[PDB]
């Protein structure tokens, strides 16, 4: 879609492969089929389904749509930055001292039985 | 569900209360609506209306196919043979109330309220044969069955004069939390080969049995 | 009114029968913090 | 005249109350003019103590603090802590989530035109270049940038019966060794079945004043 | 032509996004909050939501002091 | 067996608590004593209890001999006897200030015994004395029971006002055409588990929504009847002898 | 058992359809070298089981299609279907 | 390009529709798209307060003495063991005042809730179990990053995995 390129221009980034196109279209569209699936079932859930009881009937408003796509973020799509859990996660770890030792001029590894030793595999 | 409680007693154990057969019932009802469900989706896509045993078969596409074949053609073993055997006894027809239980499924005769009482509002324009009421029945018993196995297993797993009130002949096996240990441990997801896909993000499945 | 721990201990004593004997301090918190985190998404 | 230190702060920055005063007698807690008191709750005042050994300001007194003092209470704090078995005080220092917090009561007012992740993120460059004015940029020599002595060494080397050996540090812990730490009056429970075990003061001292 | 251009300035928005937060972190923190509050002057800082016309994704506040 | 439901002349629980009380050497705890004395019949057969456990050795527990003291205090309360109950308070409260007021209140001058009682609580609040969890519930509630002898109802409206209860009911209430709609739907929040106060509010708000025709005559005849027979049944739960 | 299953990897009697340079070729991308052949032949084994149960899936899927009891064509609704059973996600193409 | 791009674009007739979205959208009060009032608003507690321009029914008068009791609980992870009823219903009471719905959680919700928690660890023991031991052992922490890092789609992400690579300390310490 030229639209598509036409979105394209808006980061700098002429210098597509032309399956890009046809790929975020396809995923957005799968996206998209999900959700208002899942917002379809909500709206049934308003409308009080199981094995006969009433009708369905649809009107999908944007609450519904807000819904399904909470759910969905629920586990997916790299929210807000979420720094003041790794503020503190990061004070708890930014506590206890550093080793203050010396090597004398090498390298120290971890003692064997943690290092890896990279033998040939073997049984 | 006196039927799932008569079928409880096939597969081994004795005395449900209520409260565990009306689970069941849901049990049952919630896995045969969902295979209904299946096939007639599979079968409008391939774009017929009527509900046929060619799907359904196949639905279950698992060694779960050679014993439905056996009950349609009439209208591990050892363990199986080696119970059986240490069951074998009479008395106050030992015997004859096995019998009961093999004769008294849905499909013997009571199909039309084994039809109503689970969903029948699907599929208005078309109405299934009474074939696939057998099979069904086929197949509740069989889940009936091994929901019991699966029960025992758990109950298992966790290992002066008499008053003469007490009559000594009261027993309490089952109940609400063992079927929903067996009925989490049946779910066992896929076989896993199913859910290979290790290393991502998300899931959803239905599953049956 | 009526006359007046062991979740977890029954939760893993009927997994295994080989022992198994997680340790606290380094496994139990996570698991209970992860059902914390359950609890609070869901009813959300 | 830079004064961005830590034992200077308490040495120097003394002899006035913009604190906030600590008591202690044995038995509970308490600071400020406190109607309540507080005992032996471990789910806050040892987060509280578990800070305050070390010398960082929680992240949670800000907005409290803000609103209740207009001036001359901020910048850091210091603790009045006296107790009856002496008096003592010592400091306490931001952590940079006290900083961003200083950035989140801010919020609630504004909220839009106020271009938050531009403003509230220049706002830093300033603020944290302004409180240190003392930092130590100041190289020195090691054997890697100059030449003519870079030194030997004898851990990495080649026996010739075995193949080669290096340097590898020691703890004590062994395997199949213990893994880690543990898992973890009837009379008087009987006699006390059915049990079940100022703020009236507050809405008439009012009505006295008037 | 470049009316276009210049018109392309959309800017899109999501619905709604995630915010991680777990229990632990905002609970200790409000605890030490009204705990503070409660000791030197509901009167903490708090927001305030409609019954109704609720969903949107941002509201007032009391600031009570 | 639900609500054991004898409730009848002497019954098992009443004979099963008199038959305690002639055997020394057990000794049923006190708020179950309290509960069933009082819930069943027998409240002599729980004070043969009460006071055989207080007076007498000591049981060699302070929590268990607090525990029997107020198990004991809100028997006296219920079968109206002030000069036990302000008799044993005094033999049992700590301060100053409290062992004044409730002498200046058994007596009858109440204006010296409010006095008495906000100088008790400033006593406490930052104060040295550890003061009780009893002992405050008699500060903060004879505090507002001297505050509704000397008749202060404008007060305790604003009190009441923030807690929310029956107190707020009583005397807003009666201290109806107007603000029947704020008083109607209170009143039904509070008129499940019924008293035989609360069927007062019932009724009377009944009676005057029929002075303005808003309800119907019949329905004050039926709200007096089914009203008058949970009044039966506070009054059979008494001992035999009015007092 | 499971003994014989690498008595029999060794010699040519058993070597899998991946030939040996591909599945080096996915063994060091993946990040793992060793000396042994046997190892590598059997992740070969194993893969070629798992494609062999989808081919089936697919083939009896394709077998429901009509006429239970120009030439076959696995299409993208037979494809829907067996990699949905799995855990493999939708496939919702389009046009336009 | 450019140039011949927006041509061809305005070959569609869509060229119209293209020149109306000059604006700024949302016209609501607004949608803020910021962090940190996200952040701060999706911390402070909030509260259900009504109106009541001619009737507001509901019977039951909204309150936030509920949610400062949800917030103060002893939770999980300080105690030893997974909370029984009361715990969790005085949380939930917090978390639907603090929503903005009203009426009490009506005491079927906390059991249904137990029991599929119950069923989400005993899948992830399972899972660590079958790391371990393929047929006298005992487990650690490093067995469950393992399954972790294998199945995460168990687990949902935020707040705790983050914790959990900042809780694998080394040997000596």
């Amino acid at each position: 879609v030229r639209l598509l390129h036409l979105i394209f221009a808006t980061q700098n980034i002429y210098s597509y492969q032309d399956h890009v196109p046809l790929q975020l279209m396809d995923f957005a569209y799968r996206y998209t089929t999900g959700t208002l699936q899942d917002a379809t079932i909500y709206s049934d859930h308003a409308h009080a389904s199981n094995a006969g009881n009433a009708g369905t009937n649809a009107q999908l408003t944007t609450e519904d749509i807000r819904l399904a796509i909470a759910a969905r973020t629920n586990y997916q799509f790299k929210p807000v930055p979420p720094k003041e859990l790794l503020l503190e996660l990061a004070a708890e770890r930014n506590k206890k001292p550093l080793p203050a030792v010396i090597p004398t001029w090498g390298i120290r590894l971890p003692p064997e039985k943690y290092c890896l030793t990279g033998k040939d595999w073997v049984l | 569900m006196e039927i799932q409680q008569m079928m409880f007693v096939s597969g081994e154990t004795n005395d449900p209360p209520v409260e565990t057969t009306s689970l069941i019932e849901d049990i049952v009802r919630s896995q045969v609506v969902e295979i209904v469900l299946h096939s007639s989706q599979t079968a409008l896509s391939r774009g017929t209306k009527s509900i046929v045993p060619e799907d359904v078969i196949f639905l279950i596409r698992h060694d779960k196919a050679k014993v439905n074949r056996l009950r349609t053609y009439l209208s591990s073993l050892k363990r199986l043979k080696t119970n059986d055997e240490r069951t074998k006894n009479m008395t106050k027809e030992e015997y004859v109330h096995w019998s009961e239980c093999r004769q008294a499924s849905f499909t013997f005769r009571k199909a039309k309220r084994f039809r109503e009482w689970c969903g029948l509002s699907h599929l208005a324009e078309s109405r299934p044969s009474d074939d696939v009421i057998d099979i069904l029945g086929f197949l509740t018993f069989e889940m009936v069955c091994s929901i019991t196995e699966e029960a025992l297993i758990v109950k298992m797993l966790e290992e002066r004069k008499h008053l003469f009130d007490g009559p000594d002949k009261d027993v309490r096996p089952i109940t609400s939390g063992h079927v929903l240990e067996a009925w989490r441990r049946l779910q066992k997801r896929n076989v896993e080969k199913k859910a290979i896909r290790n290393f991502q993000g998300g899931k959803l499945r239905s599953r049956v049995q | 009114s009526q006359p007046s721990l062991k979740e977890l201990l029954r939760n893993v004593g009927a997994d295994e029968g080989d022992g198994e004997t997680v340790i606290d301090g380094d496994v139990e918190e996570l698991l209970l913090d992860l059902a914390d985190e359950f609890v609070t998404s869901v009813t959300s | 005249k830079f004064a961005e230190t830590s034992e200077e702060i308490l040495h120097k920055y003394e002899k006035f109350p913009p604190s906030l005063t600590f008591h202690i007698h044995e038995n509970h807690y308490r600071f400020g003019d406190q109607d309540g008191v507080i005992p032996k709750n471990s789910s806050v005042i040892k987060a509280f103590l578990e800070y305050v050994a070390r010398e960082e300001i929680p992240p949670a007194l800000i907005e409290v603090t803000k609103d209740a003092g207009v001036q001359l209470y901020e910048g850091c704090i210091i603790l009045r802590i006296y107790d009856h078995r002496k008096t003592y005080t010592t400091i306490l220092r931001p952590t940079q989530l006290s900083l961003y917090a200083d950035l989140l009561y801010q919020t609630d007012y504004l909220q839009v035109r106020f271009t938050d992740s531009l403003s509230l993120n220049i706002e830093t460059e300033i603020l944290t270049a302004s409180k240190r004015n003392l930092d130590l940029s100041v190289p020195l020599n090691p054997h890697r940038a100059t030449a003519n002595l870079k030194p030997e060494v004898k851990y990495p080397y080649y026996d010739p019966e075995t193949d080669t050996v290096v340097h590898e540090h020691r703890p004590d812990a062994r395997g199949n060794m213990v893994n880690a730490d543990t898992v973890d009056s009837d009379y008087e429970r009987l006699m006390l079945l059915l049990s079940d075990r100022f703020m009236r003061l507050r809405f008439v001292e009012a009505w006295r004043k008037k | 032509h470049q009316v276009l251009d210049g018109v392309a300035k959309s800017y899109p928005l999501p619905l709604e996004r995630k915010v991680i937060m777990p229990a632990r972190s905002r609970s200790s923190f409000l605890r030490m909050r009204e705990m503070f509050a409660g000791a030197i002057l509901l009167y903490s800082r708090t927001a305030v939501i409609d019954v109704d016309r609720a969903g949107d994704y941002y509201f007032s506040v009391r600031a009570s002091p | 067996y639900h609500i054991r439901q004898q409730d009848a002349r002497p019954n098992v629980i009443k004979s099963l608590l008199d038959g305690v009380g002639k055997c020394p050497g057990l000794h049923l705890p006190p708020h179950l004593v309290k509960y069933l004395g009082s819930n069943y019949n027998a409240w002599y057969g729980a004070i043969k209890l009460l006071e055989e456990l207080s007076e007498g050795q000591g049981i060699d527990n302070q929590k268990i001999s607090d525990a029997n003291q107020d198990a004991l205090l809100e028997v006296y309360m219920s079968l109206q006897e002030d000069d036990m109950f302000y008799g044993t308070w005094r033999r049992r409260a700590k301060y100053f200030e409290t062992n004044a007021a409730l002498s200046y209140e058994q007596i009858g001058i109440w204006d010296k015994a409010l006095q008495l009682y906000e100088a008790a609580q400033i006593k406490a609040r930052s104060g040295v004395f550890p003061f009780g969890e009893s002992e405050y519930s008699l500060w903060e509630d004879h505090w507002i029971y001297c505050a509704e002898k000397l008749q202060h109802w404008e007060i305790l409206t604003e009190l009441a006002k923030h807690e929310g209860f029956t107190d707020l009911l009583l005397e807003c209430g009666w201290r109806w055409i107007a603000d029947r709609e704020p008083l109607e739907q209170s009143v039904k929040t509070v008129m499940d588990i019924p008293t035989p106060r609360r069927q007062i509010f019932q009724t009377f708000l009944a009676l005057q929504g029929f002075s303005q025709q808003k309800d119907t005559l019949q329905d004050v005849s039926r709200l007096c009847d089914e009203g008058i027979q949970l009044t039966l049944r506070k009054w059979n739960a008494l001992p035999q002898r009015v007092t | 058992t499971l003994e014989e299953i690498l008595e029999m990897m060794e010699d040519e009697e058993f070597t899998p359809i991946i030939p040996d340079a591909v599945t080096d070729y996915y063994l060091a991308k993946n990040g793992f070298e060793t000396s042994d052949i046997k190892i590598k032949r059997i992740l070969a084994l194993a893969t070629q089981k798992f494609i062999s149960d989808i081919a089936q899936d697919a083939y009896e899927y394709s077998r429901i299609r009509s006429s239970s009891s120009n030439k076959v064509v696995l299409t993208m609704d037979d494809l829907r279907s067996a990699l949905g059973e799995y855990g493999i996600n939708v496939k919702r193409p389009n046009f336009y | 390009y450019e140039r011949l791009k927006r041509d061809i674009l305005a070959l569609p007739v869509r060229e119209r529709r293209r020149i109306k979205a000059i604006t700024r959208e949302s016209g609501k009060k607004g949608m803020v798209n910021s962090v940190i009032t996200q952040t701060r608003q999706a911390l402070i507690p909030k509260v259900p307060v009504v109106t009541r321009p001619t009737n507001v029914p509901g019977n039951s008068v909204q309150w936030a003495q509920d949610v400062i009791h949800g917030f103060q609980a002893l939770l999980a992870s300080e105690i030893y063991e997974l909370p029984e009823m009361d715990n969790l219903r005085t949380r939930m009471t917090g978390i639907s005042r603090e929503h903005g719905l009203i009426g009490p959680v009506d005491d079927s919700v906390i059991e249904i809730m137990l029991i599929g928690l119950e069923q989400h660890l005993k899948g992830i023991v399972e899972a660590a179990i079958d790391i371990v031991k393929y047929r006298r052992h005992t487990l650690t922490i490093e067995d469950m990053y393992d399954t972790l890092e294998q199945y995460p789609y168990l687990v949902e992400p935020g707040g705790t995995l983050l914790r959990l690579q900042s809780v694998m300390l080394h040997d000596e310490d």
